[PDB]
RNA sequence: AUCGAGAGGA
């Protein structure tokens, strides 16, 4: 606790039972930082707090924090002989004492999450297989997944015009840094059964806001190519085939081509289209079409083209294709809390349920999909995010926060005119008159998953074949 | 791929006609009028205006599928009327009544900006 | 060379250095590049020795 | 016919003819980007 | 079962704990189903395992 | 000098900050690797 | 078409469709023929097969088409039935405070098929003319079927006393010349069991007329629920206080009452039942207190809902959800198991860090005393984690060794 | 080679090498390639049927998240570090000795 | 026992309330794809021709 | 068996919103005038955006999408213009479309907002709204120095229910019967629900005596405006456009019986 | 990447809101007030303006393509 | 194109 000869990652295991004191210092044991408890008190007082405050002018850091004797890395084997407290409330006296030995105290409980986990606001709200489902697809919500991504030349990639930071938030996700690079909208959410397009896990969008920009994404796809002057037997060149010297050219035009064989940005390219020439000399006369087309049924617009020479230094060309995804029938859409859904219709304004303030859901969900998933963190967050949304907030759904609670909130959100339950009198959008149940309303973050149906709708009548076995292709 | 034109919902294919009307052999003096290129809009309204006919035995009308873009309204009359006859006293009571909405919210706005 | 490491040219640049050489500042690095692609070692589970 | 393209380091127009190897001649870099084309793409602001 | 009472023996028996494995659970299956399974299984006058 | 609860939740945040902006999320990675560049190839 | 979902489990995996050409890129649904595929709408993908000859285009259309499938051989009863929010409405509609005004009947009657185009007798003429949703679906029940049913909430007491032939709450359904002449519909009566609406309708009548009254349920029913709406929100997850504070009674209670076991067996008081070892004892002899409170804690939950409360009506209907997730929702989530018994000490003589050693009390092993609207606490989180890892174990090791 | 494919050993011994490790860095989305750069991969085999090394550890507390698996084949094999988490680099036991 | 197949077509399902069960909804582009072959006959000539 | 005579009440109006009350119609009626507020209300916007230059960060679709969501002023041209279709015109003239150009370059070290203000039309009388003589600009994109946006844009006539951006609606607040008197919704806790603004109870009163021999009549309208138009220019053409659209039904209807 | 111009949900127009907001932020107000201030009654545009992050403004911080 | 690997989806 000093840094002394001792550095901090060094366990040392006490077991008293056997006489045995283990002391490892090899790598690879996984640890994790704790507070030390003196008597029954913590070792980090006020004035560590007050410099950890002005942590960015006396440099005063965590690992000062650390050499006070005030935290210590903990691993799994020394777990076993230590005490925890998991707040400091377990080291007060109490009218029963359940320890009153305790050696060291959580910093917070919400840090046994991990990075994907630490985004689901109100997690111990969920069932633990929702909050496992949530971990797995906030890995392709779409965002911005990273700020340089106008100069990779990623294989594939996808940027959504509109991130949003969301309404309900944790207070791990400062670290996480997903307020700068957020991969979701907030959606207004409306829980209602409406014309039956929403069952089994299915949403119905808002068509307006669809054509606003809500959860449009841009596709970056980019080709490679290389000429490879491998021997004098044979070499490749980009340049413009032609119909009189090329012997394997589709009938595909390649107009679109320059004079160096490669498309120029901004030109609109479709299904089958040729974005490089390159033509390979043979051993339809000495030199064969070798061109490189888009990926079938694609339909976008070169983004940029980019020239230089590899490791061993021929020419060698990238092509981002950039193709707008506005979201459809199909589309997979996730809240945080393992509820995803493809969009099952698409209504106008008009169409869709209004509350007397003329606000249509952006979504809308099937209620069918909450009792027995038991995501009740969908509708904490739903009814946390109308009250930061009227309030001018960012809601907090950390974990374990006993200073947050339903009531609460509901008492909160009955200061600004709404129903303390978060339920709205709605309006069939058909007919203009009311819906006889009040229905659930609210911001909830939502995200749009990687997962479109136009990247897997397929079929096929007599295609190419497999040369072993004639059968048809696979994919 | 398979996103139709937003213009489909409104505007009509040639050679595909705004209205067609069916007798409906069910009942007698029934009818039904597929109305193509409308929405729920017109056809709630029509429908209503045809329930405050008294010679009007059953009007309604539906959206077979919403990806579709066709309503179909149902009227049954009484004997000594029409459902061709109906409808047409609809549109035009309907007609009638925007017209005196129109005027009358013309009036309020003018004594409104003035006083 | 692990990107973000001691001997990585991204090290200790600031915000401003790392956006004028075209790297995202919120970039964790810790991956490797080989042949331009981006290559992160998982770790591995054993049983202690 | 000239096919110029711009530097990723330098930023300067230059044009380079097929069979040339790719360096930019301000400052050698490697890299350089097409130019936009000059046809005339059309966009439904929708 | 078998080689105490004998292969009709074991085709009942054997009916039997399907049925138990099966309705464990509060399902039902058709009779008819593990009439057949437990036939195939015993008419060649030994048991023959689904393997 | 004991923080009381009502700053605790607070204490905690601010001290869990400190560590990543000491850390980072992944450090583990960039200590083997300098570790082993260091030390191991040695 | 033939339209297939994969795993291929049983013959109503792969059924004959007829094709309807629609604007955008999905493959578009029924409802009631997503239980045969075992199919919903969070990403899955479904493969057409297109016959190509008129041999097995008659084939398909006359031994695989979906209305031929209705009924398996596996169970002799349907395979698809009346699902979520048709389900949770009809059970609404045919409730018998369910009055509809004579435009909404109309909106209703142009959604059905099998309509004679006869507006029936309303089953109220004054001060208004009013029919009932079960004199709407008395129209939308096909042919002259008989059925008996109970709804899920028929109390078993009824059918002895008084009142056998006029339900005071509306179960006991009774459908009879094809109409409802009384009872609330639901799973019992619209679902896959046998001797339902929907067996009944196809034993009798054809498979033709038992397509159309599928057809003809969703669509009255779904345009009825335009109207009457369904939601499920956080004041369907809320009980009263008076509720909250005789669960917290029921669990302090079931703590000390832990408690007092876990005394008698620390002080030797505690004597082996015969066929176990004293630990087994004590386990069950714990587990049967703690099972005792989660089993009260949930009834005090449930007779705390209100006939407003949506987890309430989609569990008597049958749609989605039971009783314990209402439980786990309002009241307690209860023991966390893994292998079937409390938490293990996976440290030393500990299931965490943060008790002491030889702690078999409830919380420690794995015990949730809240609920899923209350929160866990980070021990219970991590003890609820490590349970639903059990569940999810299990799914993904059970597919091979059932497939094979 | 190795870290280009994953199979961590020679070459040569490319079958009794070891896959998996060295994976291409996911950069769909922020979380992703945090993830990725925090995820931890028990080699017992997918192939393998026993739960036990799968079942989420009680000693996992503080050190894996209790959420963050993949649903599929390898559940409780891939894991990942909880955001306190911080693996040993290793020492010398000369001072200490 | 099992192989690739032609005529086979492949997209995510989505639900639609206004379909019999007996009814399939599907794309234009599936469709525009995928075909049948239609012998001819007096009885189709003519609307053979057309398409 | 005839027409509602209709009676109209306008409580609040600006440049804003105007809300007013209509009283004496049917709720389908009602209804139907409030989803031509969003649908079929006609206004001018960019449908047509041609880049001939985008050194910004967003890329050309996302230019083009922004600019076709900027409100530019329908009041009187968007009655006199026709609509594409019906021009007999090549793809663009001056009788069915406006035309804009923009073309902005930031020179200075310092960023550039290209907003609503650069985009410079043809015609004076279709303008972007905030560029009308407070409120700001729209803004379109931020540049750099050494970035450069050109571009020639073509605004025409739509409205809503071909996209969003011909919706001249900020919002339409619908309210009918606001004591729950006809019982269209049912409260499990009536004494829970706040009351409407257009409420007349006493608090101690949760929701109106049920109205058996009711109907909803006095619908209450709260109409705001983008900025294309004034709000009674929205209404005022909701209601020709809904009568107008009844007209040509009518029309096809009369040669429908007419052929019979 | 950058504040839409119309909210989502109505379609009212806050994409002349975003600096305004920023103005009256460094000005003190609380983000309510501020809020309020612009006249976003309704949550939706306020979720629009409160939940905005100005990624433009990092995207700004690389040097364009042409000098 | 083949092979292998990996990551994912239901
Ligand atoms: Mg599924
Ligand atoms: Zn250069
Ligand atoms: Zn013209
Ligand atoms: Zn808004």
């Amino acid at each position: 606790r000093q840094m002394d000869i001792i550095v901090s990652e060094v366990s040392m295991i006490r077991d008293i039972r056997e006489r045995e004191i283990r002391i490892y210092t090899d790598a690879g044991r996984i640890c994790r930082p704790l507070l030390i408890v003196e008597k029954q008190k913590l070792l980090l007082k006020k004035r560590h707090i007050d410099q950890l405050k002005e942590r960015e002018y006396n440099n005063y850091s965590w690992q000062d924090l650390v050499a006070s004797g005030v935290v210590e890395y903990i691993d799994t084997l020394e777990e076993e002989t230590v005490m925890l407290a998991m707040t400091p409330d377990d080291l007060q006296e109490k009218e029963v004492a359940y320890c009153s030995t305790y050696t060291h105290c959580e910093i917070h409980p919400s840090m046994i999450l991990g990075v994907c986990a630490s985004i689901i606001p109100f997690p111990d709200h969920n069932q633990s297989p929702r909050n496992t489902y949530q971990s797995a697809m906030g890995k392709q919500a779409m965002g911005v997944y990273i700020t340089n991504f106008h100069v990779r030349m990623d294989t594939l990639a996808h940027v959504l015009y509109y991130p949003q930071k969301p309404l309900v938030t944790t207070r791990s996700m400062e670290y996480l840094r997903f307020r700068e690079l957020p991969a979701g909208i907030n959606s207004i959410v409306a829980i209602a059964s409406y014309t039956g397009y929403n069952q089994e896990d299915s949403v119905i969008m808002n068509r307006s806001a669809v054509d606003r920009g809500f959860f449009r994404s841009v596709f970056y796809r980019s080709y490679k190519e290389q000429e490879s002057k491998k021997g004098f037997d044979q070499e490749e060149v980009f340049e413009k085939p032609t119909r009189e010297t090329c012997q394997g050219m589709r009938h595909a035009i390649y107009d679109k081509l320059d004079d160096d064989g490669l498309i120029a940005p901004g030109v609109r390219v479709s299904g089958d289209d040729v974005i490089i020439g390159k033509t390979v000399t043979l051993p339809r006369y000495t030199k064969r079409d070798c061109s490189t087309f888009l990926r079938t049924s694609e339909t976008g617009i070169v983004d940029q083209v980019m020239v230089t020479l590899n490791q061993e230094g021929y020419k060698f060309c990238k092509i981002r294709v950039r193709s707008v995804r506005i979201p459809q029938i199909g589309d997979k859409f996730a809240s945080r809390h393992g509820q995803k859904g493809t969009c099952g219709i698409q209504y106008r304004q008009e169409d869709m349920p209004f509350t007397c303030e003329g606000i249509t859901p952006d979504i809308i969900i099937n209620p069918h999909a909450i009792p027995s998933r038991m995501t009740i963190g969908h509708l904490i967050e739903c009814l946390q995010g109308k009250v930061s949304a009227n309030k001018g907030e960012i809601g907090d759904a950390t974990p374990f926060n006993d200073a947050v609670n339903v009531q609460k909130i509901s008492n909160l959100l009955s200061d600004y005119g709404y129903h303390l339950r978060g339920n709205e009198v709605l309006y069939n959008g058909f007919t203009g008159r009311k819906i006889t149940s009040q229905i659930f309303i609210g911001p909830t973050y939502y995200q749009r998953l990687k997962h479109m149906v136009d990247d897997k709708i397929h079929s096929r009548a007599r295609g190419p074949i497999q040369i072993l076995n004639r059968q048809p292709m696979e994919g | 791929m398979n996103a139709p034109p937003a213009f489909e919902s409104f505007l009509l294919f040639e050679g595909e006609k705004k209205i067609t009307i069916n007798k409906d052999t069910k009942v007698p003096n029934a009818c039904l009028f597929t109305i193509n290129k409308e929405d729920h809009t017109l056809g709630n309204i029509i429908k209503s205006q045809l329930l405050k006919d008294p010679q009007v035995l059953f009007a309604g009308y539906k959206v077979p599928h919403p990806l579709e873009h066709k309503i179909i309204i149902r009227v049954q009359t009484t004997p000594d009327y029409s459902p061709q006859e109906a409808f047409t006293n609809a549109i035009t009571d309907l007609i009638s009544e925007l017209s005196l909405l129109e005027e009358r919210f013309r009036v309020a706005i003018k004594d409104k900006q003035e006083g | 060379i692990m990107l973000r490491s001691t001997y990585c040219l991204l090290n200790g640049l600031t915000d401003r250095d790392l956006c004028e050489l075209n790297e995202c500042p919120l970039d964790p690095g810790g991956y490797f590049i080989i042949n331009g692609s981006e290559k992160v070692l998982i770790a591995q589970e054993k049983m202690a020795t | 016919q000239p096919m110029i393209y711009i530097c990723g380091e330098c930023h300067t127009e230059n044009e380079i003819k097929s069979r040339d190897p790719i360096r930019c001649r301000e400052c050698g870099y490697r890299i350089m980007y097409k130019k936009r084309t000059k046809r005339l793409v059309v966009f439904d602001a929708r | 079962i078998f080689t105490v009472l004998g292969i009709e023996a074991v085709r009942k028996a054997l009916e039997r704990e399907l049925y138990h494995v099966i309705s464990f659970d509060g399902s039902y299956v058709n009779y008819r189903h593990l009439a057949l399974l437990c036939d195939t299984m015993t008419c060649r006058g030994h048991l023959m395992a689904i393997t | 000098d004991e923080i009381t609860p009502d700053l605790w939740q607070e204490a905690c945040w601010i001290v869990i900050s400190s560590y990543f902006d000491e850390k980072g999320l992944v450090r583990q990675q960039l200590d083997s690797f300098d570790e082993f560049i260091q030390m191991s190839v040695q | 078409v033939i339209f297939n979902r994969q795993p291929t489990l049983h013959k109503m995996s792969m059924m004959g469709h007829r094709v309807r050409i629609l604007p955008w890129s999905t493959f578009r649904l029924n409802l009631s023929v997503t239980t045969p595929y075992n199919a919903d709408f969070d990403g899955d993908e479904m493969n057409l097969h297109l016959p190509q000859s008129l041999e097995t285009r008659a084939e398909i259309q006359e031994l695989a088409m979906v209305p031929r499938m209705i009924v398996t051989p596996q169970s002799n009863r349907p395979v698809m039935g009346i699902v979520q929010d048709t389900l949770t409405a009809v059970r609404k509609f045919t409730k018998r405070d369910v009055f509809l005004e004579r435009g909404e009947v109309m909106n209703l009657l142009m959604f059905l098929s099998t309509w004679d185009g006869k507006v029936p007798q309303p089953a109220i003429l004054k001060p208004r003319p009013l029919w009932t949703g079960k004199q709407i679906f008395s129209l939308i029940i096909p042919g002259h079927i008989n059925c008996i049913r109970t709804h899920s909430t028929h109390p078993d007491d009824e059918d002895s006393g008084p009142y056998k032939h006029i339900s005071p709450g509306d179960t006991k359904v009774v459908v009879e010349n094809g109409e409802l002449i009384m009872g609330i519909l639901c799973k019992k009566s619209l679902g896959t069991s046998a001797g339902s609406l929907v067996h009944i309708s196809y034993l009798e009548m054809g498979h033709d007329i038992t397509r159309l009254f599928y057809s003809n349920i969703q669509t009255v029913i779904n345009n009825w629920l335009l109207i009457e709406g369904h939601t499920i929100g956080i004041g369907d997850s809320i009980a009263d206080s008076k509720t909250y504070q005789d669960i917290q009674n029921t669990i302090k209670k079931a703590k000390q009452d832990v408690i007092e076991v876990i005394e008698k067996a620390h002080n030797n008081e505690l004597e082996p039942t015969p066929g176990n070892t004293l630990r087994q004892t004590f386990e069950n002899q714990v587990n049967r207190i703690l099972n005792d409170a989660r089993d009260k804690t949930g009834s005090s939950a449930q007779k705390s809902l209100s006939e407003y409360n949506n987890f309430k009506s989609m569990v008597v209907s049958g749609a989605k959800g039971s009783k314990i997730n209402i439980s786990q929702v309002i009241a307690v989530v209860g023991q966390q198991n893994v292998e079937g018994k409390r938490i293990p000490f996976g440290f030393k003589h500990r299931t965490l860090p943060h008790f002491i050693k030889d702690d078999y009390g409830p919380e420690s092993r794995g015990f949730v005393e809240n609920s899923y609207l209350a929160g866990l606490t980070p021990t219970e989180f991590f003890f609820h984690a490590m349970g639903g890892r059990e569940g999810l174990i299990d799914t993904a090791v059970k597919t091979a060794e059932t497939g094979y | 080679y190795s870290l280009a494919t994953g199979n961590w050993g020679d070459q040569k011994k490319a079958h009794q090498a070891r896959a998996g490790v060295s994976q291409v860095l996911n950069r769909l989305t922020f979380a992703s390639t945090l993830s990725h750069l925090r995820r931890l991969n028990s080699p017992i085999g997918r192939d393998g049927k026993l739960a036990k090394p799968r079942q989420l550890h009680n000693t996992l507390w503080g050190m894996v998240c209790p959420a963050e698996t993949p649903e599929g084949h390898a559940v409780g094999l891939v894991k990942n570090l909880a955001l306190m988490a911080y693996i040993s680099v290793g020492s010398q036991p000369s001072p200490i000795l | 026992m099992g192989k690739r197949v032609d005529f086979s077509a492949r997209t995510v399902i989505t639900p639609d309330p206004n379909l019999s069960i007996d009814q399939v909804g599907v794309p234009r582009s599936i469709a525009a794809n995928m075909t049948f072959a239609e012998i001819v006959t007096p009885f189709n000539i003519d609307r053979l021709q057309e398409l | 068996p005839y027409a509602n005579q209709p009676t109209v009440r306008i409580t609040e109006l600006t440049d804003e919103n105007v809300k007013f009350i209509i009283e004496n119609t049917d709720l389908a009626v009602a209804n139907s005038i409030r989803r031509v507020f969003i649908a079929e209300v006609p206004i001018i916007a960019i449908d047509w955006v041609q880049i001939d230059a985008n050194s910004s960060v967003l890329h050309d679709e996302f230019i083009a999408h922004r600019l076709g969501l900027i409100p530019l002023t329908s009041d009187d041209i968007v009655d006199k213009l026709q609509y594409s279709r019906d021009c007999t015109c090549e793809e663009f003239c001056p009788e069915c479309s406006v035309e804009f150009t923009l073309d902005v370059r930031c020179n200075e070290d310092q960023t550039r907002h290209v907003t609503s203000r650069d985009l410079i039309s043809n015609s004076p009388r279709v303008i972007p709204v905030t560029s009308r003589n407070e409120q700001d600009d729209i803004l379109i994109v931020k540049l750099r120095k050494g970035q450069e946006l050109r571009l020639r844009a073509y605004a025409k006539k739509g409205f809503g229910k071909e996209h969003a951006k011909w919706n001249p609606t900020a919002g339409v607040a619908f309210e009918y019967d606001p004591d729950n008197a006809l019982r269209h919704t049912v409260y499990p806790k009536p004494e829970e629900w706040p009351k409407s603004e257009y409420s007349e109870l006493d608090e101690d009163e949760s929701q109106a005596p049920y109205d058996p021999n009711g109907k909803p009549e006095r619908f209450y309208y709260n109409v705001e405006s983008c900025g294309s138009l004034r709000p009674e220019t929205i209404v005022l053409s909701a209601l020709s456009g809904l009568k107008k659209k009844l007209s040509d039904l009518q029309t096809q209807l009369s040669h429908e019986i007419q052929s019979d | 990447m950058i504040i839409p111009v119309r909210c989502f949900t109505c379609g009212k127009i806050v994409g002349n809101k975003w600096e305004a907001y920023l103005g009256l932020l460094q000005a003190e107000y609380t983000e309510g007030d501020a809020l309020d201030a612009l006249g976003l009654k309704r949550y939706c545009c306020r979720r629009m303006l409160l939940a905005h992050v100005d990624l433009i403004e990092k995207l700004l911080n690389y040097a364009p393509l042409e000098k």
